[PDB]
RNA sequence: CCGGGCGGAAGACAUUGUCAGGUGGGGAGUUUGGCUGGGGCGGCCAAUCUGUUAAAAGAUAACGCAGGUGUCCUAAGAUGAGCUCAACGAGAACAGAAAUCUCGUGUGGAACAAAAGGGUAAAAGCUCGUUUGAUUCUGAUUUCCAGUACGAAUACGAACCGUGAAAGCGUGGCCUAUCGAUCCUUUAGACUUCGGAGUUUGAAGCUAGAGGUGUCAGAAAAGUUACCACAGGGAUUACUGGCUUGUGGCAGCCAAGCGUUCAUAGCGACGUUGCUUUUUGAUCCUUCGAUGUCGGCUCUUCCUAUCAUUGCGAAGCAGAAUUCACCAAGUGUUGGAUUGUUCACCCACCAAUAGGGAACGUGAGCUGGGUUUAGACCGUCGUGAGACAGGUUAGUUUUACCCU
RNA sequence: UGAUUUCUGCCCAGUGCUCUGAAUGUCAAAGUGAAGAAAUUCAACCAAGCGCGGGUAAACGGCGGGAGUAACUAUGACUCUCUUAAGGUAGCCAAAUGCCUCGUCAUCUAAUUAGUGACGCGCAUGAAUGAAUGGAUUAACGAGAUUCCCACUGUCCCUGUC
RNA sequence: CAACUAGCCCCGAAAAUGGAUGGCGCUGAAGCGCGCGACCCACACCCGGCCAUCUGGGCGAGUGCCAUGCCCCGAUGAGUA
RNA sequence: GUUCGUCUGACUUGGGUAUAGGGGCGAAAGACUAAUCGAACCAUCUAGUAGCUGGUUCCCUCCGAAGUUUCCCUCAGGAUAGCUGGAGCCCAUUACGAGUUCUAUCAGGUAAAGCCAAUGAUUAGAGGCAUUGGGGACGCAACGUCCUCGACCUAUUCUCAAACUUUAAAUAGGUAGGAUGGCGCGGCUGCUUCGGUGAGCCGUGCCAUGGAAUCGGGUGCUCCAAGUGGGCCAUUUUUGGUAAGCAGAACUGGCGAUGCGGGAUGAACCGGAAGCCGGGUUACGGUGCCCAACUGCGCGCUAACCUAGAACCCACAAAGGGU
RNA sequence: UGAAACACGGACCAAGGAGUCUGACAUGCGUGCGAGUCGACGGGUUCUGAAACCUGGGAUGCGCAAGGAAGCUGACGAGCGGGAGGCCCUCACGGGCCGCACCGCUGGCCGACCCUGAUCUUCUGUGAAGGGUUCGAGUUGGAGCACGCCUGUCGGGACCCG
RNA sequence: GCGCGACCCCAGGUCAGGCGGGACUACCGCUGAGUUUAAGCAUAUAAAUAAGCGGAGGAGAAGAAACUUACAAGGAUUCCC
RNA sequence: AAAAGACUUCA
RNA sequence: UCCGUGAUAGUUUAAUGGUCAGAAUGGGCGCUUGUCGCGUGCCAGAUCGGGGUUCAAUUCCCCGUCGCGGAGCCA
């Protein structure tokens, strides 16, 4: 979407810091497995091999517009907080610069 | 969906079913008991009977002698030359002439038989339909194996120990020259097992047959089915290797 | 003679059983939007935005108008300071119509991401400098509105920061569009619980974010049916009638021209006013728990905008053909060839072979050839089933005796 | 697919199918090894399938467009250029297949939107989706479709009588 | 004498089952325009009588008892779902 | 019934026998399988379901709707709000309330106007003006001159706008016109003020008909539930469309929920909302007769053989012609 | 929307024939008792399916709020304006006093949530104390419970029929 | 071979006796739908129900804890609240 | 060895 | 007609991502050649008209003209 730096300032909810400090934007996404989730009700209920509500792949829940998708990790406690609703689609970052305008050659 | 085809309904059934009551008797061959250096079972030829069965003969040997176990009678295969009067001989020491059976190590090489045995005792399996016949391809001083080239044009490793009966099966040339009549035709397959008329798969129904429906006349999809289909979707010339009319051999195995 | 391994083949392979992956319309179950001038085809008026329609508060629709929305941006954000633009004139090596440079004039005629419309000038523009509030919390408020959710907006509080001399201003983009439930997961909070007690993995909770449903307040869904079925519908089509008369047909007004001459014997441009339902649409008013389609065969009545004939008025009517107008439906207005076609188009007669209506007159009067079922062939379209305003053939015509 | 006679051309790109092919890729369970006290987690192996290669149209089916070029003229044998899996060949054609269409024309009849034979850039023909059947007035078989001639007759002129 | 203004009448103005100012008929109208009186005339309006409903009163102190009774008011009353 | 296909073979036909319901059988018509076949019949599950059609049963009284808002695989229907009734709940001419006017004060960009006001369209000239748009003539040349045709510029001129407007109505629309108010006294605060400075909110005192007009056969308030959820029409305003008894809005009244009287007749127009009656009196519309009622009075016009004329809506009608 | 309808049903008549009943619910209304209330599972008993008697209760309420652990643990206790009515004064008009029902509003207190954290203390407990644009079906001076009936609501064949 | 007893395995229209089917209200097992509901429909619902099948009795099943609990512990099984 | 084709009349 | 789809050198048709356009053949010019031809070196655009957005449009939109196909019921 845009370049929007890796490097910013913003406040420390946690309590031994509390306010703003250095920041590195980094994404961090897992996912599951344990047993304890949705898949203990899939292997109950699915009652022959059923999929039934593990479907919902027609009508696209696939679209190419998203939000942030950004938590920005702090270098001075590392405990961090979210950020609210803006706008992207894919999001550029690559250890930033600027995206500096003004073109000459 | 649909309704089930028609190959489903072989099953079991009268109506699906021959006569095969009505069918002359037993093709088998007699369990030699040993020996047979020229006739110590002795058949005679007494008539040539058609079988209806197949629709080409059998020649009636007729075993006699008695004790009480002495196993004894019935059809063996009949083959081109035999005449009513001539003696049969069964087994393993017995005289090369044409009509006689033997094991198959003991008949030379390069030389035509008709029935083989598929293991000993089943009494022929190789070659027994008209003017068709194997020819044992090698031997060699080989205890375990001869091998004949069958009217497939395949090369069999079979036992030693097998009986083959010398000569060609006969009635040959049946097939060849053309009926000339549908019905004709009606009269062969009536009195085998085969239902007649054969209905087109585009003349059939959608409901009953894949390749039907359609306003025009067509087959709507490619003919050719997966042999690892499963029944009821395998259709069609099932795993054809190629289609459309020229330049293949006969099974052609190489050693 | 001796050997209880019937005798061979095959041999720990096959087989059989159970899990496991694949395959599987063969068979199973199920589904295959809505708005809508019938519905399909088509379109999105499906969630939304701008100006207008919208009849000067407000609300305010149509498949109303002209368009736009699933984006774009570390600045095109935030804040300060500096500067002033679109354009034109006059000048300035090269340089012309446009180069770059200068001054004057210059209300915005520009620029502010985008659609459109507002707004804006020692700025919100344009340039520079410093920046990161495009932040943390959790309410209220405004819109849509049930005075709901959700989104987005407003202005505060409580935090912490930023900028700038500071006062101040800042909860993204100058304003109006640019977005998303429960489940489930994911991430953060080191909190709670895992229940006979602990410890530790793991798990489950609560609070605030993310991964998303575009039928956008949020089912899990592809076709065909002339082989069709059923509940209903004239809320609704194809058909008659009715309103309408664009489109069609018929008849006027004006008169520039044509007609040797001469606008008007006969015609008549560019226009323009009527009438009719003899073209066809538009409509859905009436009928779908039922008004028998089209043509022909037959027979009637009526209509006149009259083709002929009766009797007349014009004439570029010499005779005569012929052409125009009047009263007039009294009386005629045809046979065949072909096509289901009425219509059409020929042949040929003739005084004349006018045009229209009557449930698109006319099926318990017929015929059943067309349209329009079930069989079927061909071509095209379709993976297929099937479809065809494409062709072609064969295909049940019921009941009057009641009342007028 | 539909007797015979005769001929069946082009294309495996697509949809299917095939294979002593793929060489170990992708890849399941059981099984195996490692870590963690373990639950569990990860790795490699992983068949068939898939991906990859070859074969295949009497399998389904498909089987081009623009231009220029003949000394009247028109048309194009001729030749280009693009493009595809391949560009409809042999044949048949206003054909039970042609919208326009009652095509233009030789046709029978006074008159024929019907029938025939040509032409056919053929809306939308075509080679077992089977095409054709040795000029033709091109025979056979059919309660078939269509057309024309002759006999015949109330089908009609024009109706009547029993 | 000419050009106009605008009344009625005439033309323009032709359809089918025969036909409709509704009809008959009407010409100093019974037509058309207009004035003036008189008059006619809806479940409307008024006055009176009367019904219920609603409203406000009133009358039980017992020992005629409806006291949810009885009596005085005035206004109101269509009516589908 | 007539006419007719076949009739020595793939012939005809009986009996016995086999195959049964997603099954059979089929020289294949989705044909047929006991009057039953695109999945037989029977009983059961089953008293299955259906937003849809039909019907839905005694009376009188009083009040009395709506086809609209919002969401919906929703547009033949629900939820939702509104309308409507009931049960009341609280006071009562105290009180405040009002589809209203006035007054006074706001807001508005429609009708219209405007265009020589901006923007956009658009007609016509006229008169200027060039260091560089093009021609010609006069010139050796010019920082020359004259005609010419263009641009532009200026003062004019003409005609228009839903998506133009400086300007700019009317009818609509909002607010205020007091005791739910004002004023005096003096208290508190973490607010706000560099300051008790101020702000708000408390106790206490003073001032009535008195805050335009008018009305309230009373009003205010709360709970709960039905029906409605297809509307239709006319005057006026208005968008699409040639138009339409058309489709779609804006305002209002009706019909629906409306007879009676009038328009001959007519669901919607006109008049008026209707208890039951007598008597009076009218409306609309009439008064020649039908048909209740002046063939009354007054003053004009009209003579219609190519349609005399005769009551809004409404049953049509025009350009154009007449000594 | 409009039915006389050229909409649909109905020849005529008799007799059947369709909002019921229940369980669990809301409101309304009535009845009882009331910080309780509800006998009837049961037991006693009997004139015998009854009626009478009685038990501990259990259920529901009397306090709540959280997802849960839980909660100093919810007792300090409230004002204001309009208020019927009464009281007082006044001949009355009015004035003053007390003020209910009820309504509106501003606070305090409690839980959840967030801050604040004294003295103390088994070593992290403790919770005096001062607050908050958060939130609750709370306290701030409770009302229920049982029974019944109409109507509404849901499951039931569920107004009747398809 | 002959194996006393017997070992192992057969046969009696065998000696005395016993089983099938019914009933199937209710009961004890087995096995097993869909309509319906979700206004659609598959997971789910209907329902561990109807259908199908077997077997007893006057009752049947159950039954003296490899239980419930977390307590100064309850204490086979059944049914009601 | 494969790159080698045309070419007016009287003549 | 509705919904789609193009157009670029004389001709036939490639290409771009916004600053930029090609090839082949024909033709025009030499050379090959007795002489032409094959062959061999040389050369040559309104990217449809049309506005807009935009620094800058052949390229990214919108409209229109033309040329095409493919749909258009119960007919």
């Amino acid at each position: 979407m845009v370049n929007v730096p890796k490097t910013k300032k913003t406040y420390c909810k946690n309590k031994e810091c509390r306010k703003h400090t250095l920041h590195k934007v980094t994404q961090y996404k897992k996912g599951k497995d344990s047993l304890s989730a949705q898949g203990k009700r899939r292997y109950d209920r699915k009652q022959s091999g059923y999929g039934g509500q593990t479907k919902p792949v027609f009508h696209k829940k696939a679209k190419t517009t998203k939000k942030i998708v950004l938590k920005l990790q702090c270098q001075s406690c590392k405990h961090y907080s979210q950020h609210p609703i803006k706008r992207c689609k894919h999001f550029e970052i690559g250890g930033d610069k600027k995206g500096k305008g003004t073109s000459l050659f | 969906m649909g309704r089930v085809i028609r190959a489903q309904r072989k099953g079991a059934g009268s109506v699906f079913k021959s006569h095969t009551h009505h069918r002359k008797g037993p093709a088998r061959f007699r369990s030699l008991d040993f020996g047979e250096r020229n006739g110590y079972l002795k058949g005679v030829v007494t008539d040539i009977i058609h079988d209806p069965g197949r629709g080409a003969p059998l020649a009636k040997v007729t075993f006699r002698h008695p004790f009480r176990y002495k196993h004894q009678k019935e059809l063996f295969v009949a083959a081109e030359g035999m005449y009513t009067g001539q003696f049969v001989y069964c087994g393993r020491r017995a005289t090369l002439s044409i009509g006689n059976v033997l094991p198959i190590r003991s008949v030379p090489e390069g030389a035509v038989v008709c029935n083989v045995e598929h293991h000993v005792g089943d009494r022929g399996v190789f070659a027994r339909a008209s003017g068709d016949y194997a020819i044992v391809i090698s031997h060699n001083p080989d205890n375990g194996t001869s091998r004949i080239k069958l009217p497939s044009g395949a090369k069999k490793i079979v036992p030693s120990s097998c009986r083959a009966m010398i000569g060609q099966v006969a009635g040959g040339g049946r097939t060849e020259k053309p009926m000339l009549k549908a019905g004709n035709a009606y009269h062969k397959y009536r009195v085998k097992r085969n239902c007649w008329p054969k209905v087109r798969g585009v003349a059939m129904n959608p409901v009953e047959h894949p390749h039907g429906g359609g306003n025009h006349q067509h087959i709507g999809h490619a003919s050719t089915v997966r042999r690892d289909a499963p029944p009821g979707q395998k259709v069609g010339l099932i795993a054809a290797r190629r289609t459309g009319r020229l330049r293949g051999q006969a099974a052609a195995t190489a050693a």
